[PDB]
């Protein structure tokens, strides 16, 4: 299971062993808690003890986020529930030879040590073409605010996926030494596919727009397998 | 034990009496180090002379939380106990 | 001006919440009664807030608790851990990879496990033992200490279950397990990556807590079990909060974690 | 050591943070038992976040007077010393 | 609600005020700087407020101090008592007449003075001695302890004149006389009616304080005089305040007074 | 040997050129005969320098802090009593039953205007005075044409009047060196001796002025009554007569006075 869903503005409780959400309007909606890998709780959500218990029982991560997942405030099982996954990630990062393989896979996915400069140049150009398309005056990195706003939303959901997958957000391969280095590593791969183009089209409006991106393109369901594919390049047997 | 009394909108009479025994570090805030007997006399003075006013008295104790407090007047919050911890309770706004 | 968590030692170890809803109203962490009464809990000044069944928690509350570094623990029967929430993962990669290399490399793993043995038993482990071998030695000693305590408190002992006495021990160690998870996270390490206990959900928690477990907490489980009071759980929890305070458990937990890890003789991360 | 903080006309940000570590026994009155370091951090929050607001902080000490205080903000009174006794001095109100 | 003086034991022993004007403004007992600065002194929580030369006292200040049972003492050179003000006279005639009977009847007087002797020196006086005789014995003993203390602190002793050592001794005992006058008034007796010292303004004060004087206070006068510090009066005053706190002097003074008087074996007044 | 008592109000007390003076809000400086007087009564709004308090002590002038026109006594210099000789003199008189009657008898003699009935008990004497005072009030109401129901506005003026007398009488007793609480006719109150003395002279000037004032029916009587008692105290030698009255009353013990 690799699906991720949002929940907002409601009370969570379990009735008849069923995970449910209560709207501010009394109408109540059932949630397929078993099918999804992670649930992202947006501001205004309240969770019952039973709901939290059930989520634990079925192994769906609860992650408290900002609207449309701008920021991650808290995660269930902090520090990681699954040790097999963490050590798997950690092992790959400790061997430089294994590390390159994951770095290389990242670049391979980026374009369909010397490379870091090349990607930087490649990205600089990808910004230029997109600028031509939307007729935006460009000076490098209001458009810039729209891009910051756009990626921030992508960054948030990417962190939640990484947590839900059982990995460490801080252990990156291309990007390193920042608390979210691995988030940057993954989000950078898919930022230009949908999120960064949408930014130029707009240039809060961006956030609501990013929300529509996640809902419509089911990108959320594509995130965890991407993470796994990137880490599978180590060629080390996965958990 | 260290004693603090914070007053809000109490008669001049009460203010004058607190200032007899306690240091007024800001208008309506009185601090001192007094015995339990003295403290209780000071609470009497508060209940007697405060009318429209809000008062809170807090003092240092040898308890798990390390202090104790009592309140008087309108919209006083109520001192509560949770498994030996001193906490505060109040009404919905 | 930034908001920085105060050290766990400068806090009340733990608070159990039995009923109600946890929320933040007018910028104050608050417990709300079914009647609607608000009780103010200074969230930043407690290390562990436990949530018994029949408690609701709001988004703003989990958010604030995480930001002030106060672990939230959902508990069930005998206070067993059901769930917890806090800041997602350790902000420093050097700390994780440091802990991770220690635990993956079997030579380093042994160096760590030997120190755990030495700290737990006040004497060096037998030389030339594997980690598995040491666990057998550790096992025997523990059952022995379980038995010896039973003789000293007049409690009937049929073994350990993992039974007024057995309920008390679990309650007592669950309290220790709670603040240890709190301490491990606060130090920036992974609760899931352990040395003796492995593949289990919170292996490193069990590793650290079992070292200091028998000093005061488990003996206290017996003193209460001998008494056989009607509600063992509430009494044990109160005792653990007492033990933790007098022993200065939380302040002793931080250097304990670092020392256990430092035994690998790999260079530690900078402060 | 017992700590009391009394605020007057200070921004919501300060109030919310005091409420993180101290018990709010009345709106704008915060009480706790904290270490000198924790106390010193809380004063920092006050000096940083009070804007024209008035604050007073008092805590229990092992001295002749038995407590200590410092004040911040508009119209603050000043802690003064009289032969080892802690007292307060202030300007006359118009 | 009536305003009741708090026990003398539950107060700061004494406060010396050097300059300014003492007053009550906006309902607070206050020392006023020449610049206009106001210092709040919680008048009710101190037993003795001494006023050094160059201090003015307002009507409102004298009034409030009396009402809260705080003795105001004007002091001069070496902190010697110049004047005092407080509640006028003892509220209870039964206490006053009890003391007076003890002092007027020569038999009773002696019984009391013997008790004073026994308490001061830890042993009964020689039998069948008069008050005049007993004072000589006492005088003799005192001169000995003065000399003996001088030898133990390495202070030059040319005798005692009622000169760093003599100024320190006088300063020390003035601090004790001050809080003793306060204790006597608090107990409801007349400071003026004494047993050994007589016809003098504070006869009962000298009587009571001299009983406990040499325990700590006067030895401290010698310990400070050997050092010969720059401000002797200030050093002695702080030391006495320290002595009073730790020895719990104020708490011991009321029952000391009661015992001294009870030795007359006539029945004492009932308590409230 | 001096019996004068004076008031001081609304000024600062200090000594200039070693001379006792009071300085006004206007600034005018007036000399005060501090040596000559037995007692000085300080009214609200007076401030005293350290020097003045010293000098007053040196010359043996009692400082008494009082209310306006002497309504209350708040504080006294030399609290508990300065003069042990005078205190013990009074004490002896109250302790010896024979000496006590001698003083009580003298007190009634002054109250009655003729010696008390030798063949009549103290309790009986207290009763005779009681009918006399009840009648003396009626007599005064009748003289000044004041409506009377016993002991209204009249009652307030009397309370205001007697209070100033009580206050000033206490100052006299303290200045003479006696204890207000040690009484002979009146007993068991903090001001018993004050009552004893004041009751003797109550009706000569102070209580008549109350009735005279009540003729007006004013809205704010107390200020009028106090200012009137003050005018009595200032104009009439009432102040100078208090201490000698006190001493005359105690001389009835017939034991040699100090």
């Amino acid at each position: 299971r690799v699906s991720m869903i949002f929940l907002q503005y409601g009370q969570i409780d379990v009735i008849d062993g069923a995970f449910v959400l209560i709207d501010k309007t009394g109408i109540r909606t059932h949630i397929p808690v078993g099918s999804v890998a992670c649930i992202m709780l947006e501001p205004g959500t309240r969770v019952s003890h039973a709901a939290v218990r059930l989520a634990a029982q079925v192994g769906t991560l609860l992650v408290w986020v900002g609207e449309a997942g701008v920021r991650v405030y808290a995660s269930g099982q902090p520090g990681g529930a699954r040790s097999d996954k963490l050590l798997y990630q950690a092992k790959l990062a400790l061997d430089e030879d294994l590390r390159l393989k994951v770095v290389r896979k990242m670049f391979e996915l980026r374009f369909g040590e010397q490379l870091r400069g090349i990607e930087g140049s490649r990205v600089r150009a990808t910004y230029a073409l997109l600028a031509k398309q939307y007729g935006v005056t460009w000076n490098g990195r209001t458009i810039n605010q729209c891009i910051s706003a756009a990626t921030s939303c992508l960054y948030g959901v990417t962190e939640a996926a990484i947590l839900a997958a059982g990995y460490a957000p801080a252990i990156g391969f291309v990007h390193t030494g920042k608390p979210l280095s691995f988030v940057y590593d993954i989000a950078d791969i898919i930022k230009f596919d949908t999120v960064v183009p949408k930014a130029f089209e707009i240039a809060r409006e961006v956030r609501l727009a990013c929300r529509d991106i996640f809902r419509s393109s089911k990108t959320l369901a594509k995130l965890i397998p991407l993470i796994e594919d990137v880490l599978a390049a180590g060629e080390i047997q996965p958990p | 034990s260290m004693l603090v009394v914070v007053t809000e909108n109490v008669p001049p009479r009460l203010r004058g009496r607190l200032a007899i025994w306690l240091l007024e570090v800001r208008a309506g805030v009185y601090v001192g180090d007094v015995s339990a007997k003295i403290r209780e006399m000071i609470w009497e003075q508060i209940a007697g002379l405060a009318e429209e006013g809000n008062v809170v008295m807090a003092w240092a104790t040898n308890t798990e939380t390390g202090f104790e407090f009592q309140t008087f007047g309108l919209n006083r919050r109520t001192p509560v106990d949770l498994d030996g911890l001193r906490l505060v309770s109040f009404l919905p706004v």
